[PDB]
């Protein structure tokens, strides 16, 4: 459950993403596949090589979606009604990829946004994250 | 823990280059931060209500030195964590009362720290092998419920 | 997050629950501290013996706070901030329990209540469990 | 996992009253309903859209008594689950890709069958021994990645 500080950490913490959204979104799908190979299970269709462009465009979608979330962070339920079809009524995704994802993400914007990533936008970001996961493994409508 | 020569060496590379001095304390601020039931284990620390006040804290730091040591220790013996961590795994089960999830937890903000000291240098294969490792480390540790 | 459906199937089965909200409240404590004794901790001011006033009282108020949450199943972070306050704040419980006394809960629905212990409801409930759990454990004061 | 020898009777004489045919089915269909990310690993079932349509379905019931007789292997070899579930440790973990979460989901799915099935008969300290046996059935079926 979010507080009013975590939303306003969240907005100022991926609003500093930007431009760099699709990019850092590439990069934790990579850390995601390398560090947990049992992820790669849900893209048999995926070329998943490095400088991949399947990766590639699926990281921008996967940054559009949580920048969407953002913008709709007390309305995400509704917001992401498509993609919680998508995660949790077509393709049943295993809330621990979620997690798996969540962490290479939490991963990326350490590495690429150190000025950023203080202990408070960590925990804010970290509780974000499980929110949208919670959204897109559940099944609601 | 298996690691390929080349992760091993991507793993000790990284590892020699560690601020002994801050990233213990800042893998478990963090962690009391992120996860602020944590906090009820260090009640004896003192001040833990703010992110300022857990990441200044003296003996956060102390312990995190500490903590970090013993994931030092881990990587020395990975070829056996069970008995390196067997005094540990029962101080933290049947002493501490420490939920196994939690040491999953520490592992990833670990991870989480080493991103943020290295940056580009914590690599995709870099991370996958430290992966390895804290899931290790972790394991070791929970195995008195085992 | 909660589907119609379950709001449904939660409203159904904890009215099935009635006049004995406490006993199964108590029951579940009493399930939890037997199954899982480090819970045993949180509660070192109590006498956890059998036929306990301390967790027959506890029990009642767990049902209560519980049945509140039902009637207040769209508004929980608001009309259980004050528990929020207590298990997220103070006693900084971790998550960890509150999966436990989940499953003790639905363990003594499943044993007392047969008939209205179906699948769906089964799901519903886990599901309603899970939620308070989020709002009793999580800092958004 | 070790049981007194109170627990190991409490244990032995609600297991022997324990119906084989619906028990295990109802294990396996309540876990792919209340959790239906499990639906994704039990796609050749067919049906499995509705909670009807998985507690009707008959390869959920004959799996579920597989799983129910791997259970009562676990019972019988309570001093060595680990030796006992290796093999099927390596089918979920390196050939179905399970996570060991999931195990821990299907011992608790268990035990609530096991409340509907006998009541009132199933008593707190009944329950505590049975949450010590599949605590050990779903540790010892994550041993392949520890
Ligand atoms: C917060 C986490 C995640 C977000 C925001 C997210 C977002 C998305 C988005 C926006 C799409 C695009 C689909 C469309 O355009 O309709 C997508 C597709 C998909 N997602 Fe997720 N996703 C997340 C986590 C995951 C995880 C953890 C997995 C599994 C490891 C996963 C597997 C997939 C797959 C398989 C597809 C379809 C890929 C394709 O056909 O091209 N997603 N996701
Ligand atoms: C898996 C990673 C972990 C490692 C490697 C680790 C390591 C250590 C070490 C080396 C000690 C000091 C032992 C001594 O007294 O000589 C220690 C103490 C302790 N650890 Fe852990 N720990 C870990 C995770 C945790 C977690 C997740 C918690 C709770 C959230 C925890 C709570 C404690 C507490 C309360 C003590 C006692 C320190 C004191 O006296 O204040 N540890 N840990
Ligand atoms: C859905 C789950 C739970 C609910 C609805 C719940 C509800 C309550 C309620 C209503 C109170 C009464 C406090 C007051 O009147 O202000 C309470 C107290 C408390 N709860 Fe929880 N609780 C839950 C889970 C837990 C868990 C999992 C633990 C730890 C194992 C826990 C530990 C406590 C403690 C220690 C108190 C104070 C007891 C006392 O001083 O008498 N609760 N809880
Ligand atoms: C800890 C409790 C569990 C036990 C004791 C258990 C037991 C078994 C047994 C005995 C088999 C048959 C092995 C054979 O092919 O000879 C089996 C197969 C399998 N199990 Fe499990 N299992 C458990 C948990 C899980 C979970 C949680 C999942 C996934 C959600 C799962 C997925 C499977 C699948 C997909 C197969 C292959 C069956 C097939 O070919 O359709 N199991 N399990
Ligand atoms: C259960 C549960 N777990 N996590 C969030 C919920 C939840 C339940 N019911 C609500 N009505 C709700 O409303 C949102 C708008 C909300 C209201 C708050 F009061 C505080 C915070 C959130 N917030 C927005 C996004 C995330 N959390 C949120
Ligand atoms: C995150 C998260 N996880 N779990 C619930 C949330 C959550 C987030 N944002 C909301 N705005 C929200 O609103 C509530 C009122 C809600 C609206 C729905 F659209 C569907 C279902 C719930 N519902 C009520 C109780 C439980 N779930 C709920």
């Amino acid at each position: 459950v979010l507080s009013p500080a975590d939303k306003t950490n969240v907005k100022a913490a991926w609003g500093k993403v930007g431009a760099h959204a699709g990019e850092y979104g590439a990069e934790a799908l990579e850390r995601m596949f390398l560090s947990f190979p049992t992820t790669k299970t849900y893209f048999p269709h995926f070329d998943l090589s490095h400088g991949s462009a399947q990766v590639k465009g699926h990281g921008k979608k996967v940054a559009d979606a949580l920048t969407n979330a953002v913008a709709h962070v007390d309305d995400m339920p509704n917001a992401l009604s498509a993609l919680s079809d998508l995660h949790a009524h077509k393709l049943r995704v295993d809330p621990v990829n979620f997690k798996l994802l969540s962490h290479c993400l939490l991963v990326t914007l350490a590495a690429h946004l150190p000025a950023e990533f203080t202990p408070a936008v960590h925990a804010s970001l970290d509780k974000f994250l499980a929110s949208v996961s919670t959204v897109l493994t559940s099944k609601y409508r | 823990v298996h690691l390929t020569p080349e992760e091993k060496s991507a793993v000790t590379a990284l590892w020699g280059k560690v601020n002994v001095d801050e990233v213990g304390g800042e893998a478990l601020g963090r962690l009391l931060v992120v996860y602020p039931w944590t906090q009820r284990f260090f009640e004896s620390f003192g001040d833990l209500s703010t992110p300022d006040a857990v990441m200044g804290n003296p003996k956060v730091k102390a312990h995190g030195k500490k903590v970090l040591g013993a994931f030092s220790d881990g990587l020395a013996h990975l070829d056996n964590l069970k008995g390196t961590f067997a005094t540990l795994s029962e101080l933290h089960c049947d002493k501490l009362h420490v939920d196994p999830e939690n040491f999953r937890l520490l592992g990833n903000v670990l991870v989480c720290v080493l991103a943020h000291h290295f940056g580009k240098e914590f690599t995709p294969p870099v991370q996958a092998a430290y992966q390895k490792v804290v899931a290790g480390v972790a394991n070791a540790l929970a195995h008195k419920y085992h």
